[PDB]
């Protein structure tokens, strides 16, 4: 029905939503990684 | 990146709500 | 269908999960970025 | 952390159940 | 053939990537925590 | 973990692709 095509959109657009989300949680986790390993080299 | 994120994830949390909403109605 | 029915409250509800997870994981992200910026600012 | 690995292992079982779900609903 | 059952598998598929890159995202994490609180017990 | 993470999230936008292809022929 389009009562259940339009649950079933705002699904799709919501894993779109986690995607993106996590896409740019590991970018930003890129960055976090490059600089613990910046500072470790410095001391240790 | 941390401003993107936010973004996302506050859109993510209303459809959430929303998605639960109509999976209620149906 | 009706037979979906259970299948999409189960889809629903694994968004949900998700969703905790990752912004769980965002808040400790913005914790380890915090940390290094401290650790960057004490080293250098 | 202890968080994050519960809600984890609340996906992992939810994630079981559907596939379980979609197969029978096959 | 049920019409939304194509696209119904997938958001299941699509829940699995999901999870499974979420939790690689957390290993990836918790050695930056760890990293981070090593650094910052180590360093006088 | 980084490589791994990114076949993941690549396989992923693969995926979501695919189901927004679905979505739109099911409407």
């Amino acid at each position: 029905t389009v009562q259940a095509r339009q649950l079933l959109s705002g699904i799709v657009q919501q894993q779109n939503n986690l995607l993106r989300a996590i896409e740019a949680q590991q970018h930003l986790l890129q960055l976090t990684v490059w600089g613990i390993k910046q500072l470790q080299a410095r001391i240790l | 990146y941390t401003s993107l994120i936010h973004s996302l994830i506050e859109e993510s949390q209303n459809q959430q709500e929303k998605n639960e909403q109509e999976l209620l109605e149906l």
